[PDB]
């Protein structure tokens, strides 16, 4: 819903949507479009 | 206490980055915690 939503807000005002109460869905991000770049700052990707 | 090191935990630091970076980090933590017992050591000899 986020990733794969249709209209992005701006840069400069970017809508913010908290992920919250739920099991991670990180292993359907695989096949698809994809990301330019996955890049993890806060952890590393296993620990997702 | 940090040490200059991102964090105070040990594993926390290895978690969030890829060892290779880890090895530079637990170094600022070592040589912060190393230290802190040769102070403290050299303490005890002092007070003994
Ligand atoms: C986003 O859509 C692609 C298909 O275009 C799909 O493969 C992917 O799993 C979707 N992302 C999520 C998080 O469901």
């Amino acid at each position: 819903e986020v990733f794969n939503a249709t209209r992005f807000a701006s840069v400069y005002a970017w809508n913010r949507k908290r992920i919250s109460n739920c099991v991670a869905d990180y292993s359907v991000l695989y096949n698809s479009a994809s990301f330019s770049t996955f890049k993890c700052y806060g952890v590393s990707p296993t620990k997702l | 206490s940090n040490f200059g090191a991102i964090s105070s935990v040990l594993n926390d630091i290895l978690s969030r980055l890829d060892p290779p970076e880890a090895e530079v980090q637990i170094d600022r933590l070592i040589t912060g915690r190393l230290q802190s017992l040769q102070t403290y050591v050299t303490q005890q000899l002092i007070r003994a």
